[PDB]
Order: C-alpha cells, then structure tokens, then sequence
C-alpha cells in the first residue's frame, strides 16, 4: 500500500514517485475508463517511474496515474495521482553553454537535450555573466533558443569570469527554470 | 438631436490600442460616451458612460479585423455609432527598440533591446510578432548630417574601423522586409571613441 | 500565403483557448459524450503527408472545430462568454490556411471529419473537438506553419 503519491514533472519530463515489486498505470482525460500499464516499470524495485514517452500517451491534455505494491502473496489497492496538463505545469531544464570567443566578442550557446515525444516547446533562455566571486551578475536580453548571446569582452587582463543561463519556457504563461551550475574559464 | 464623436481615430502603439476621439459641440450640458467592439457574437461594451474622450481596446485578439463604434449620450437620448476598423498586425504602430551602446577603443558594440508589448510578457515582444523582423541601424558623426546604413543578422552589432575620439550617434529601428514597413526610430544616442586600432 | 506567423501564438491568447477548454470540459461531463466511431485524435501524424497535403488536413479539422464550438457557443450563452473570442481567432487561422490552399489515408481522413457531424452526437462531436482543441494549436498547426522545417 503506497502512500505518497505524486505525479511530478522536471527537467520536460513526467516521473511519478511513491514512498511506503511495485506495478504502474495511466489514464488519459479523454480516454477516462480506460488505464494503461508501464513497461518499463513493470515489478521494478524503484520508487520513481518515467512516464514520459508512453505508448498512447496524449501530452496534449491531462493525465493521472496509479501505483499499487505487489507481491507473490498478496496485491494493495491502486492509489491514483493528480492530474497533471503537460503544456501548462512542465518545467522546463536549464541550458548547457556552449561558449566560444572571438576577437572582443564572447558567445553563449544554448543546447538543449530533449525527450523525442516533446511537444515543439518555445524555448528561450536568458544568461548571466559576472567574475567569480562578484555578487553583481549581468543579464542579458531574452535570447531564442538556437541564436548565440553575443557580449562585449574587455581585451586587457585575465580574470576568471563564469556564465550561466535559466530557459524560460513560453505557452500560456511563462515558466522559469532555475541556473545551470556557472562554468567558469580564464577571459583574455 | 445628439451631435456624434468627431475625428474618431485608433492610436496603436505596440499593441496599445486607445480608441481617441474629440468631443463635439453641445451646449446642454456634460456628455457621456459609450464604445463598444465586435466580438464573435455581437457588439459587446467596453467603456459605458465615461466622461473621457478615449477608450482601451489593448485587450483585442490581435489576431484579425476588429470592428469598433462609438456614440456619444446625454440623458437617455444618444448619437449615431461612428465605426471604425481596427486591424492589429497591420495597423500598430511599431515602437522604437531600446539601444545599449558600449565604447571599446575605435570599434562599438550596441545592442538592440525589443519594442515590448504591455500586456505580453518578456519572451513575445514585437520581434515575436512578425516572422521577418531585423532591426535597421542608422549612425553619422555627429554634426556632418551624413547618414550610413546597416543591417545586423540579429539583436548584437560592431561598428569597427572609426575614426579615434570622435562623436558618432546612433538610431535603431524595426523593420519588415516582406512589406518593407520601418518601425519608429530610437532616439539618437551619442558617444565618443577612444585611441589606437586593432 | 503567409501562415509562418502561426508557430508561436501569443499567450494571452492562448490563456483564452485555456479558459474555453476548461470551460468545456465542465458542460462536457454532464452532456451524453463518447459516442461511437470516434475520430480525434487521428491515429497517424501530420509529417506523414507531404507538406502541400497537411494544410489541406489541418483546414478540414479546423472548420470541424469551429464547425462544432460555433454551435456550441449557440447552445449555451453561458459557455459563449468564453468561447466567443477563441472562435473569432479560429476562424481567422481558418481563413489564413484556405490561402494558402488551391484514396490515401488524407482522402479518408478527409472523408471522416466530413462525415461525422451526419453522424455523430453533438456532445461527442464537442468532446472531441474540445480534447483536440490543444493537439490543434500546439502541434497540427505549428507543423503546417513551419513548412519544410516539419520533419
Ligand atoms: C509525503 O511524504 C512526506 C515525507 O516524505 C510526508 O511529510 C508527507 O506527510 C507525505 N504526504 C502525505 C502522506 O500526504
Ligand atoms: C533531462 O532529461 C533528459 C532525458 O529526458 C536527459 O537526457 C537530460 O540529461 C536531463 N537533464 C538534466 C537532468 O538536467
Ligand atoms: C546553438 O545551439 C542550437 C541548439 O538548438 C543550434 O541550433 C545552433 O546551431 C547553435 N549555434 C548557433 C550559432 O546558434
């Protein structure tokens, strides 16, 4: 008998994690008498499921999902989440910088590494720069997801400067993502 | 028996869209006014019986044609509508961008902050509403009155090989090609180089 | 032609769309839904027609779409306080994709989405437009406006 049931999304994905052989299932909003088992998650031991990518699954609405503990002697009732509507409650991943240099001119690239069943999310990421141990960042304007940040660099000295960046994710509303961990190089 | 609203315009800016007009002669006393648009049903109301010579239609789709009338009302008797057509995508004005513009020895970097739309949020601004945009960036020296054209693949630009401790001021604007429509353009923000060439 | 402006839609409206689904989803649970022979969502994916043929597929369910939420918003006054401004933008995606318009699997899909309002309850045929109104926007439509670039 699970108790915890919590049906999560992070980093564009749906897990569902459960705290006391363990069976997993899926309901669709349109499809409301019908569940769904796991594959993947069929007798696993673990206690999160990946319930991204599914066989039927539909991202374009809401969804809940069930999990019930097993065993060769006895089965516990189903315990049923929330609904969770992907388009509106995803939260998005921050990026990873792909940092180059030119002449004066530094460039921050966001990457990103998505799930193949992804909606054509609009991503956007925002980046900010300042030297290690400054307390004083500097962000820059909104950037789409696919075009670099360019920013002025200053020719003389060599300080450690790091760069992070937060994706905003933009349908209805937008959702932020917390900063990637800072990487930090030697400016010239 | 009622005169109607007189000059009866829509001045859009960025997607500010305020329906103005000047109010008529009339002797008997204070008039009122009432604007509506044409939503899918029918004409529903949006300001009723303000004594303010303009109206927010900010909160209109903004995608398609929008059918806007107005009438003026004193007492229970009223004036004929004044109808007007509003077409957001085509008939906004596009604002001037923002500019940021930073001194490195005889080169300039300036960067191009988007026109921002109020009642949208950081990631759709007016870049977001065209598929073409490219911002148009105009700069001269300041008192030759000799004006030099360019225009940068994004939002970031480098005016290199500049004259040493010269004065030069710069313009952006917005821009379309598809229509060759030209947004406003930004104020003219001057500064002055420094020495030596790299 | 020019339907490209269509891959990001702006918030606001889509926070309209929001607020009609949701709408919808409360009349649709008390009405008589799930009928037979259903047709949303399509089993095959819009990138498996070429790219001229998806704006004729996408126009047939959009028309259904507005089709059936037309009727609805004519229904229900009620409901139609929050229909009335996502229909006025359906219908003008609608015109923009008949611009740019002049026995496979798109004549029988074309074939279904015409004849399911001869054949189909009203309820249903709002259930399953109303659960295809996202799938519509978010994906049908963003392909066809981004041209050679959906694949
Ligand atoms: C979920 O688990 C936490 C600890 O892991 C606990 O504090 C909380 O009460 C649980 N929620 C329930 C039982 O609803
Ligand atoms: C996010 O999940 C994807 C798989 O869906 C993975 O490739 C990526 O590394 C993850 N990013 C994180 C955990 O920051
Ligand atoms: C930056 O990363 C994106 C990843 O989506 C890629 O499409 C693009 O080619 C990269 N380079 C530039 C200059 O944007």
């Amino acid at each position: 008998p699970p108790q915890n049931v919590t049906l999560l999304s992070q980093n564009f994905s749906v897990y569902l994690t459960w705290l006391p052989t363990y069976f997993v299932a899926y309901q669709s909003s349109p499809t409301r008498r019908r569940w769904r088992e796991v594959e993947e998650c069929a007798g696993t031991k673990e206690l999160l499921c990946s319930m991204m990518c599914l066989k039927k699954q539909d991202l374009y609405n809401k969804f809940k999902g069930r999990v019930r503990t097993v065993s060769p002697s006895s089965k516990s009732p189903w315990v049923e989440s929330e609904y969770l509507d992907y388009l509106f409650e995803v939260e998005p991943a921050p990026p990873v910088l792909v940092l180059t240099q030119t002449e004066e001119i530094l460039s921050a690239n966001a990457t990103y590494q998505l799930p193949p069943c992804m909606p054509p999310l609009d991503l956007k990421y925002e980046v900010a720069f300042w030297k290690e141990g400054a307390g004083n960042k500097t962000l820059f304007p909104v950037t789409p997801h696919g075009q670099p940040v360019q920013i002025t660099l200053q020719p003389a000295a060599s300080e450690h400067h790091c760069l992070s960046a937060r994706t905003i994710y933009t349908f209805s509303v937008p959702k932020y993502s917390k900063f990637s961990k800072p990487t930090c190089f030697l400016l010239e | 028996m009622v005169p109607p609203p007189e000059n009866v315009r829509m001045n859009s800016v960025n997607f500010k869209n305020i329906l103005q007009w000047e109010s008529p002669a009339f002797a008997k006393g204070q008039l009122t006014f009432t604007a509506q648009y044409l939503s899918y049903r029918i004409f529903q109301d949006k300001c009723m019986q303000t004594t303010l010579t303009e109206c927010d239609f900010s909160s209109l789709s903004k995608y398609g044609d929008h059918t806007l009338r107005v009438r003026a009302e004193f007492a229970d008797e009223h004036s004929d509508w004044v109808q007007i057509t509003f077409c957001p995508v085509d008939d906004t004005i596009i604002g001037p961008p923002g500019m940021q513009v930073e001194v490195l020895a005889d080169s300039l970097h300036m960067r191009f902050l988007a026109p921002k739309i109020e009642n949208e949020y950081e990631t759709w601004t007016m870049k977001n509403v065209y598929n073409s945009w490219t911002y148009n960036v105009q700069y001269w020296k300041q008192g030759t009155d000799e004006k030099f054209q360019i225009t940068p693949q994004y939002d970031f630009e480098v005016l290199r090989n500049l004259e040493p401790w010269t004065t030069y001021c710069v313009q952006v604007r917005g821009f379309l090609p598809d229509r060759n429509k030209a947004g406003e353009w930004s104020e003219p923000v001057c500064e002055q180089t420094t020495h030596d060439e790299t | 032609c020019h339907i490209a402006q269509f891959k990001s839609l702006s918030p606001r409206e889509l926070q309209a769309f929001k607020r009609a689904k949701d709408a919808l989803e409360e009349s649709l649970l008390l009405k008589d839904c799930k009928c037979r022979s259903r047709l949303f969502p399509r089993t095959w994916d819009l990138r498996q027609l070429q790219v001229r043929e998806r704006p004729v597929a996408l126009e047939a369910e959009l028309a259904l779409t507005l089709k059936v939420l037309d009727a609805t918003a004519d229904t229900d006054p009620a409901l139609g306080d929050v229909l009335d401004q996502p229909l006025h933008t359906l219908h003008h995606i609608l015109s923009q994709l008949r611009a740019c318009i002049q026995r496979g699997r798109l004549h029988r899909w074309l074939h279904r989405l015409q004849e399911a309002p001869k054949k189909e309850s009203p309820g249903c045929l709002e259930a399953s437009v109303t659960f295809n109104l996202f799938r519509l926007l978010a994906r049908d439509l963003n392909c066809v406006a981004s041209g050679d670039l959906c694949e």
